[PDB]
């Protein structure tokens, strides 16, 4: 990280414009696809209370939503499917019901 | 139609030369510039009374929400003394709009009195209050909250 | 004016002529950024004055000095349209040119050995598009001005709040421009103080103590002297006769054997005049008359060698006997009077615990830094650095001029640092303002308040970046050797490009541009904030800086301001006000020597008004310039009075210079209340443009400059003849005399078609000429959004008729009949933008393939094979736009569903699609599709097709651009060489390539032929080089945020009608929600049969006094009456003479006006244009504060044939009735605001959720819910309700299992609830048990 | 999970600041253990104990010490005290709109546009669609209800039937900020309302936004019907007199309908009842206010709960005998006889409510609103510029009060009076001329 | 609340 910082600061001023992320490779001999990973690693995280004045004082921390709950029409769907297959498996014999319920 | 009074200046005591024109005719430049200061003063004044009333209702709720009307009889006798208010002149609120709706405590009686007029423990609605206003009773006794 | 206003001449009322035309309305931004970057070989406004204040840097005798010579800007590598499409900053490189020299051993100016130079890059400066708008990240931005307290000195009275007895205290204050403050103040003990900035307070004379002034010269400089002489006979005293004024008589007065005043009588002006009569000089006093007086001089002993009495001693008779026992006979003492000369410095020297310089310096060093041990060298360095060096205290030249003004010196140019004749003058003026002569100033006088717009803010941020670089290069230079280094290793590029780019990007004082009107841009580019870094913030105001203070007249508008939280803070500039040299606001005037009256304007600052008398613009001059009324209403110092017909030195320019830009366009302002005029001036700035804007019927007359200057119309730059008009370009061919000697050709204008603005409005242009029609410089060539024929036009005029109709317009509702929504007068167009990203997930990247699971063929008909929607597909709300599939592993299926999937079939390998779709409600028409991509992934077919089409378009435009220009070039060559050397038909028998070979004999046009040939040659070269650069700019990749692959965008384009809830409002102050949209038959017709379209409410006029709209309705009705009379006259083709006579009688109209135009200079094919364009009603005009009267409205009503009272009889349309009591119809103007009902309607049934606490919150383009505060919990606990309260904050909001346990009950059919426990109380236990406290829940 | 490390979009992260505080305290503890095991000299371990003390007391309450601030931003970070020291608890089944008027519905049915009514009652619709027999499961119900077949609007109109909603305005002030209604489905995009109830919200119609909630359970619906619907709050909790006084236009209509001119068309004849008074107005023969003798029949319940009758010949206008067809049997004829402004029309509702009960007052209120609107429409009272007549006495009175102030000025210039007394004379003169 | 401790210095 510090080597890719120092040669970026030394390359930015003589060629004029900006380090492109592939011509910054060729001052080194890196394999041209590790620089994206070693540049994605090198950033410190965001504190979750840099405020945003959305018609009042609020934070970034309450707009960030949830990814792990499932919608209630999935629980309702499975709650219907339980009684549905319990009804369709109540019509068979005892042997087929036992072999299916333990299979 | 007439002249629009006298508009203030920021220290508070008013300008001696008032606006002598009205809205159907033309306000010229100086009288318009004197009116705009008073308009801006009033419109900035009516944007703080909202927060002040909000603060007053906040404190007056947080001191007084624990009460619940919880029985049907306390069983005392005393109360407060009602009378028509007088602000040193003719009256401002007479007895009919002050005693209406609250339970009498002791017996109410005439000067020579002969008997009791209304009973002891009755609520006062419009029939009994007309009976109190016709025979011209001076002061009624009545039960209050702070004596409970 | 050859063919713009010869078309549709605006009829003008108003009776006073004007001398000064309206100046270029955006002068402020453009002149400030024009002086921020320009080559001028001195200091004064440049970047030169920023590089000459840090450079040169010399090291700590390290013999390597760095210096500076010059700098130069660059070329922007993207033009503004492509740069706004992509997203980067509209940038420019700034290449300075340093120089490094090294000094040599044992020689200050020895001959140096090393001369070098190398250009070091540093940062950027973002340039300025030529309307006054920066561009930073794809969005047009504007930087607002600022207004803060002037550097330099001023005092302050501060009565009132202290001690409540009238014991006022005057505190001076020296506010510099960069550095640390300085104070002087008083106290109820009446002893002077001294205070460095806001840390703690100290007694006064310590600065004079530490700054090498001892007691002798300070008591010499402040007070005066008087001579006591004990000349061996009983205490004589020579006396100055004015000193007795204020002296209560305490002894008997005689001299020269002449008695003057007896004891007990106070000496009057008679005896003072006797003292000045015979020049009496030597008065005898009693011996204890020095009982309170103090001597001036240090007093030593005669023979013994001791000290008797120095200065500042309690002189009594014992010390006097010690004094005059030796032969001291000439004594000098102080003078004292309690109402003239208060010796407050005497007592604050008596309570002074310091006596000399070193102890005072240790006192200052111990004061301004806490808990520190001192040293003499450190204290000396600190005190001589913080107040005198030219790097930590820079009082600029503005503060220098104000400092010399408020202390009555004469010169106006000086030093940037304060020497030792300023602290003593501040103390002298403070003592004099305490004793009475000269009194106090105040703030918000606008002679103590300035303006700095862009240049000073950018210069200051550039300075902070410079000092952050120069500290590091000075610290690194110390170990630098002789020559192995060049000046591009030590000086980096990151802090300057951090500082100036964050300041332009995200500070308080650079906000988005309200760009949805011609009006709102030009009133957002010139505002005056007072917040931001360097002024008072949003709650420190009080009601003495928010209010109008009457030097606000003519320099800052009073009647327009944003309202609500920050009122009285963001007022806007006048119409004619300019900016002076230093930065004080200043208005124009007219010089009247009484002359007759002179016609030269004369600008005038904030304070020079305050000594003159000034007449009023609304006061008539009669016939070449005399005043007529013997007393004219004037003003001198804020007060209006009546003076003579002479001695008035200045008169106002014209009667418009009190009001703003956006508040001098409300017609008949001279009747409305200030409140509703304020609402009108705040409600004109929110008017969305319609499909075909018409014109206002009763306008003002200050509309043309507002439409011209805020550049949206392509104004002609050189007049001439139009060649070829089209929907996109315009070609204008120049005349002969306004032509350059070469390079003539043709001018050329390209026009912006459909683009989104910054507020999702739709901006396009249309051409407004015809083939073969002349223009002049200053004509319009392209209408804008809400522009028509050069004038500004926002809404559409329609027939109001005031009557309360059936309750459907109860409180403020309006009622628009269906003729409006049938004829499409309010239909507006929006342009939405929808993006979708294609990220880099962990388990594998995402594709844009057009085969999605869990759908069939019902949605995928409008997709091509590459996977993005067509151009033209009119999609509804909820269809596929871009198919995007993401990979997912770790399936982990279930019971009985896996039992089900063991029977029929199964899918895998590409799970949930996050492919975007059109949000619900929109019904679009996809007009444009753009595909970016990162360099290094071979794009699919749609990207290649887009690149091929853009390449073909670029080659087509450049080929036609060099194809039409050389046509005019060749026609110029042929029309030149035919003159003087005509050949019969040798022009068109040999080709154009072998045409420029036929020369000429020596003439000026032969050199013109050669110059035109070489211009054609260099155009031939630059075409090919420009096409090479264009294809290299197109074909490459782009740069992107880390973690994307390709973005695919779409541009939807909605069209919106007018539905029950679109807020409409007139100009000057009557909002309304539109209420019900009635069929055409039910509206109340009048006797001719015409229906009427809008039915307002007549109970709103006498409550809030805005009487102006009734009178505007009458005058607009008269204008349409004249219009429909001329329409009935033109419907049968009669003559031109009737039109000539009738239009001349329409334009003359009685009283004396300034609008005499017709009947001679007009042709016959000009009246048939003017009468073609006046059939929709003749325009009227009105200057604002000098408007119309009642008799002129009555006259222009009678010129038709209408009833003159104003009110007609008006039938009903349901029952064939007649209304009794006839009502008022007419013509007022109506905007259409943007608070649309499809932008506020919202719902939520079950959506998303938060993370740290599980409240509801929508972030997947679904609404949240209206928050349930505490005033609604009181208003719901006040009832008997508790079931609804328990339900509304335990089950529906914040429970993790209870809401699913309730949703299943609702969907099955048994309404019930279970309480549970809320998540905020279940998180408060953990966040309070993570301290040392304990908290439990015990009992059963 | 109370102090999460949830990944943002594309590599960067986001965190609450307790992670850095706990990392500081754990680091300084571990370092003090390493220094105390190796037996260093004393000043080092004293500095270690002191700075660990600072870290723990900055984690438990940051703000009474040196205010340990983070790198990369100069904002001071927060800890546990400011997660207890601290507006709203957000609610499902919500919505908001713009409001319009709609004066054709009764005082307890506000409207609702179709689309919020379909995005609010979606679980009720799912249940009844799968229960009726038009679907197999809730997946087929969700496929049916969103592409908008024409056999779900009837199921919506059967679950709307008598299910209350709860309108509410944003800056809620007093106890009538939360009333309750019973919706009527209608086309459009704005919530309709009633022109009487908007005198209690302090709500104009210039674009103010109301909010709809929904009560879900059974005790909640029954409570919101019994205790707080919008026809059991017609007595304001501050005083006695009712809060349903008519406001803007209907008072002008009922002022124009009961007056008496001196000569109108058809004045003088004698009618035979309020029906023939109405039929002589609608026939275009006699105008709306002309003094004309009619008969009436009052009804009195001054006995022990019995309605006794009466009849006479009274002396009124045609307008009041048209207005008499609405007042129910309880009131006498001393009510519709006067000029009928605003105080009288508050007093009429008050005495009707204090005599009969609740339902005559409800029906009387809605009928008085309908008649007020119909005759404010057919009156056509409007303003023109020729109605504000300035007097014929402006010039002379302004001339007198302009001469006297100049006289007082020249009296002060000669030194006979002083500044304060002159300034209190001029104010007196002008403030008399004004009145 | 009415009606020399910094660890870098020491
Ligand atoms: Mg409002
Ligand atoms: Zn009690």
């Amino acid at each position: 990280i510090n080597k890719l910082n120092r040669i970026s600061r030394q390359m930015l001023q003589e060629m004029g414009r900006e380090p492109t992320p592939e011509e910054l490779a060729e001052r080194m001999l890196m394999p041209e696809d590790k620089i994206r990973k070693v540049l994605k690693i090198a950033k410190e995280p965001i504190s979750m209370e840099t405020p945003i004045g959305d018609d009042e004082d609020s934070h970034l921390g309450d707009f960030i939503e949830d990814t792990t709950l499932e919608l209630p029409l999935d629980s309702a769907t499975t709650e219907s499917l339980r009684a549905a297959t319990h009804d369709v498996l109540a019509g068979l014999t005892a042997r087929e019901a036992k072999v299916l319920r333990m299979r | 139609a007439g002249m629009r009074g006298l508009m203030a200046k920021p220290d508070g005591s008013i300008i001696e030369t008032p606006i002598t024109a009205n809205f159907r005719e033309g306000l010229n430049v100086l009288q318009y510039f004197i009116s705009t200061h008073g308009a801006r003063k009033g419109l900035a004044d009516t944007a703080l009374k909202t927060a002040n009333s909000g603060y007053l209702t906040r404190r007056l709720v947080d001191v007084a929400q624990d009460l619940v009307v919880t029985e049907d009889d306390c069983g005392t006798h005393e109360g407060i003394m009602m009378t028509p208010v007088i602000e040193g002149g003719d009256v401002k609120e007479p007895l009919r709009d002050r005693v209406l709706g609250r339970v009498t405590a002791e017996d109410v009686l005439k000067p020579g009195t002969a008997d009791i007029l209304v009973p002891r423990n009755t609520l006062l609605h419009e029939q009994w209050c007309d009976l109190l206003e016709e025979n011209s009773v001076d002061a009624v006794k009545v039960r209050s909250v702070v004596s409970c | 004016y050859s063919y713009t206003e010869k078309k549709r001449i605006r009829k003008d009322f108003g009776k006073r002529p004007q001398v000064l035309d309206v100046p270029y309305l955006l002068s402020i931004q453009l002149d400030s950024f024009q002086k921020f970057i320009e080559q001028d070989p001195e200091g004064q406004y440049g970047l030169e004055a920023a590089f000459r204040s840090v450079f040169p840097i010399q090291s700590y005798s390290g013999n390597s000095e760095l210096q500076y010579v010059s700098y130069r800007l660059g070329e922007p590598v993207f033009d503004v349209q492509e740069c706004q499409i992509r997203g980067v900053t509209y940038s420019a490189p700034l290449r300075v040119k340093l120089r490094l020299v090294i000094y040599e051993r044992e020689a200050p100016e020895g001959t140096v050995k090393d001369i070098k130079e190398q250009e070091v890059y540093m940062g950027e400066i973002p340039l300025m598009t030529d309307n006054g708008t920066f561009v930073i990240n794809g969005t047009e931005r504007v930087i607002v001005s600022q207004l803060h307290r002037s550097p330099g000195v001023f005092f302050d009275s501060d009565k009132g709040k202290t001690h409540s007895s009238g014991k006022v205290l005057y505190n001076a204050r020296i506010i510099p421009y960069r550095g640390s403050w300085l104070d002087f103040e008083f106290d109820p003990k009446d002893n002077l103080f001294v205070r460095i900035d806001r840390r703690r307070k100290l007694p006064a004379t310590i600065i004079l103590r530490a700054l090498n002034y001892t007691t002798e010269q300070i008591l010499d400089l402040f007070f005066e002297k008087v001579i006591f002489e004990i000349r061996d006979n009983k205490l004589q005293m020579e006396l100055v006769p004015e000193r007795l004024r204020g002296e209560t008589a305490s002894f008997d007065i005689e001299a020269n054997g002449k008695v003057y005043v007896e004891k007990g009588r106070r000496i009057t002006a008679r005896h003072i005049r006797q003292l000045e009569k015979d020049d009496v000089k030597l008065i005898e006093v009693p011996v204890e008359y020095i009982a309170g007086k103090v001597v001036a001089k240090d007093y030593i002993d005669e023979s013994t060698g001791e000290l008797i009495c120095a200065a500042n001693m309690e002189l009594s008779l014992d010390l006097l006997a010690k004094l005059s026992q030796s032969g001291h006979k000439r004594i000098e003492t102080l003078f004292t009077n309690d109402l003239d000369h208060g010796p407050y410095i005497s007592e604050t020297l008596r309570v002074d615990p310091t006596n000399d310089r070193l102890s005072a310096l240790v006192e200052i060093y111990r004061m301004m830094r806490p808990g520190e041990p001192p040293t003499r060298e450190a204290a000396e360095s600190l005190f001589e650095n913080l107040f005198f060096s030219e790097d930590r205290y820079d009082l600029s030249a503005v503060g220098r001029m104000k400092f010399n003004r408020s202390l009555l010196r004469e010169e106006i140019e000086g030093s940037g640092i304060l020497s030792k004749d300023d602290i003593i003058d501040v103390m002298k003026k403070l003592i004099d303002i305490r004793n009475g002569k000269g009194e106090v100033d105040d703030i918000d006088h606008l002679g103590n308040r300035r303006i700095r717009s862009v240049g000073e803010m950018a210069e200051n941020q550039f300075r902070v970046g410079l000092v952050r670089v120069e500290r590091a290069v000075k610290e690194r230079l110390s170990l630098g050797d002789l020559d192995t280094l060049m000046p591009q290793d030590m000086i980096n590029a990151k802090p300057i490009s951090a500082a100036v780019k964050e300041f332009f990007g995200s500070s308080q004082l650079s906000q988005f541009m309200d760009q949805n009107n011609p009006l709102s841009e030009i009133t957002h580019k010139r505002r005056i904030s007072a917040l931001g870094p360097g002024g008072l913030t949003r709650e420190r105001a009080g009601f003495e800086v928010r209010d109008v203070h009457p030097t606000h007249y003519g320099r800052v508008c009073p009647i327009e301001t944003p309202e609500g939280p920050n009122i009285g803070l963001i007022n806007s500039l006048s119409v004619y006000a300019q900016t002076n040299e230093y930065g004080f606001l200043e208005t124009p005037y007219r010089k009247v020597t009484d002359g007759v009256v002179t016609d030269e304007i004369h600008y005038l600052s904030a304070i020079e008004e305050g000594n003159y008398v000034i007449a009023q613009a609304n006061s008539n001059l009669d016939e070449e310039g005399h005043f007529v009324e013997d007393l004219v209403t004037c003003r001198s110092k804020g007060e209006s009075s009546l003076f003579s017909r002479d001695q008035v030195d200045y008169m106002d320019v014209s009667t418009q210079q009190v009001v703003s830009v956006g508040a001098s366009l409300i017609p008949f302002l001279e009747h409305d209340d200030a409140n509703r005029a304020l609402m009108g001036a705040n409600m004109q700035r929110q008017a969305v443009p319609t499909l075909r804007a018409d014109k206002p019927l009763v306008g003002t007359g200050m509309e043309r400059a507002v439409a011209v200057d805020s550049g949206v119309t392509a104004v002609a730059k050189r007049g001439g003849v139009v060649q070829y008009v089209d929907a996109s370009r315009i070609v204008i061919k120049v005349n002969e005399d306004e032509m350059y000697p070469g390079e003539a050709g043709i001018d050329i204008y390209n026009l912006t078609k459909y683009t989104r603005s910054n507020q999702n409005t739709c901006i396009n242009q249309m051409p407004c000429v015809s083939l073969g029609e002349p223009v002049e410089r200053g004509d319009v060539l392209a209408d804008g959004p809400s522009t028509d024929l050069g004038e500004l036009a926002l809404g559409q005029n329609m027939r109001v008729a005031f009557m309360p109709w059936n309750g459907y317009n109860f409180e403020d509702s309006i009622l628009v009949s269906e003729r409006v929504v049938q004829e499409d007068r309010f239909t507006t167009i929006h342009i939405q933008e929808l993006a979708c990203v294609s990220r880099d997930t962990k388990l594998g990247p995402e594709e844009i393939t057009a085969d999605i699971p869990n759908v069939g063929e019902a949605a995928l008909s409008k997709l091509d094979e590459s996977g993005i929607v067509y151009i033209g597909a009119e999609v509804t709300g909820g269809d596929i736009l871009v198919g995007k599939v993401t990979p997912k592993g770790e399936t982990q299926l279930t019971p009985e569903e896996k039992l089900l999937r063991a029977i029929f079939g199964e899918k895998a390998s590409d799970v949930k699609d996050s492919s975007l779709r059109v949000p619900n409600g929109v019904s679009g028409t996809v007009i444009d599709v753009q595909v970016f991509t990162r360099d290094g992934v071979e794009k699919d077919k749609r990207a290649l097709e887009i690149e091929e089409m853009q390449l073909k378009q670029a080659k087509k435009d450049l080929s036609e651009e060099l194809q039409i220009l050389e046509a005019g070039l060749f026609s110029r060559i042929r029309a030149v060489l035919v003159a003087g050397g005509v050949e019969a038909e040798k022009l068109d028998k040999l080709p154009r390539d072998r045409w420029l070979e036929l020369g000429l004999t020596d003439e000026e046009k032969q050199n013109q032929l050669e110059q035109l040939a070489e211009q054609y040659d260099e155009l031939k070269h630059e075409f090919e080089k420009k096409l090479e650069a264009k294809r290299r700019k197109i074909t490459q990749g782009d740069d992107l945020a880390p973690g994307v692959l390709k973005i695919v965008k779409v541009y939807l384009a909605v069209k919106r009608r007018i539905q029950p809830g679109d807020k409409m409002a007139g100009r000057h102050g009557n909002k309304g929600v539109i209420s019900k949209i009635n069929p055409i038959e039910d509206m109340p017709y009048d006797e001719n049969g015409t229906p009427v379209d809008i039915v307002l409410n007549p109970l709103g006029v006498p409550s809030r006094m805005n009487i102006g709209q009734i009178l505007e309705t009458h005058l607009g009705m008269a204008a349409k009456g004249i219009g429909d009379k001329i329409n009935a006259m033109l419907k049968q083709q009669q003559e031109v003479a009737k039109l000539r006579e009738f239009i001349q009688r329409a334009y003359d109209l009685g009283a004396d006006v300034r609008q005499k135009v017709d009947l001679s200079t007009f042709s016959d094919e000009e009246v048939m244009r003017l009468a073609e364009n006046l059939r929709k009603g003749m325009p009227i005009a009105t200057p604002v504060f000098d408007g119309a009267k009642e008799a002129e409205i009555k006259e222009l009503l009678k010129l038709g044939d209408l009833p003159t009272s104003g009110q007609i009889r008006l039938y009903d349309g349901r029952t064939g009735e007649q209304f009794e009591r006839p009502v008022t119809v007419g013509y007022m103007y109506m905007l259409k605001l943007n608070h649309l009902v499809d932008d506020k309607m919202h719902a939520r049934s079950t959506g998303s959720y938060s993370l740290v606490t599980q409240q509801p919150l929508g972030g997947k383009a679904q609404f949240g819910g209206q928050r349930f505060g505490e005033m609604e919990v009181w208003a719901l606990e006040a009832y008997g309700a508790a079931y609804t309260l328990q339900e509304m904050l335990t089950v529906k909001s914040d429970d993790v299992n209870g809401r699913t346990k309730m949703y299943k009950n609702i969907v099955d059919g048994n309404h019930q609830m279970e309480p549970g426990m809320p998540e905020s109380f279940n998180v408060l236990l953990k966040e309070i048990r993570s301290l040392g406290i304990n908290i439990e829940l015990e009992d059963e | 999970d109370l102090r999460p490390l949830v990944p943002l979009d594309g590599g960067r992260f986001a965190t609450s600041d307790l992670n850095d505080l706990y990392r500081r305290v754990i680091n300084r503890n571990n370092r003090l253990k390493r220094l105390l095991d190796l037996a260093a000299p004393d000043i080092i371990v004293r500095n270690e104990k002191r700075m660990l003390q600072e870290a723990v007391d900055a984690l438990l309450d940051n703000g009474r010490r040196g205010r340990a601030i983070t790198g990369s931003n100069k904002r001071p970070l927060k800890s546990l005290a400011d997660m207890i020291k601290g507006l709203g608890k957000r609610v499902d089944y919500s919505g908001r709109s713009v409001i319009t008027v709609g004066p054709y519905l009764r005082l307890h049915q506000c409207g609702l546009p179709k689309k919020m009514a379909l995005e609010l009652f979606k679980p009720f619709i799912y249940g009844k669609l799968e229960l009726r027999g038009l679907a197999t499961t809730i997946k087929a119900a969700k496929k049916m209800v969103e592409r908008e077949e024409a056999v779900v609007w009837d199921i919506l109109d059967e679950v709307i039937r008598e299910h209350p909603v709860l309108l509410n305005r944003a800056p809620t002030l007093h106890r009538l900020g939360i009333q309750a209604f019973e919706p009527v489905l209608i086309e459009g995009k704005a919530i309709q309302l009633h022109p009487l109830v908007c005198a209690a919200y302090n709500a104009d119609f210039d674009g103010d936004q109301m909010a709809v909630h929904v009560p879900l359970t059974l005790e909640a619906q029954l409570e919101a019907r019994a205790l707080m619907m919008s026809t059991n709050n017609i007595l304001s909790p501050a005083n006695g007199e009712p809060i349903i006084v008519p406001s803007q236009d209907v008072v002008l209509g009922l002022y124009y309908m009961t007056r008496d001119c001196v000569n109108a068309k058809g004045e003088g004849m004698v009618l035979t009842g309020p029906k023939e008074a109405e039929r002589l107005y609608r026939s275009g023969l006699a105008s709306l206010h002309a003094r004309v003798k009619v008969r009436i029949t009052e009804y009195e319940k001054d006995a022990n709960g019995e309605l006794v009758a009466k009849t006479s010949l009274k002396d009124t206008t045609v307008g009041r005998a048209i207005l008499w067809m609405i007042v129910p049997k309880g009131l006498p004829y001393s009510i519709v006889n006067q000029a009928l402004g605003k105080k009288a029309i508050s007093k009429m509702l008050n005495t009707c409510y204090r005599i009969l009960g609740l339902k005559p007052t409800v029906i009387f209120a809605d009928q008085i609103m309908y008649t007020g609107f119909a005759y404010a429409a057919r009156s056509g009272a409007s303003v023109g510029i020729d109605d504000m007549v300035i007097p014929e006495k402006k010039h002379e009175i302004i001339s007198e009060a302009e001469a006297e102030v100049a006289e007082i000025q020249e009296q002060f210039q000669s030194g006979l009076v002083t500044a304060g007394e002159r300034y209190n004379k001029v104010i007196d003169i002008w403030a008399a001329a004004n009145d | 609340d009415m009606g020399t401790t910094d660890p870098v210095r020491m």
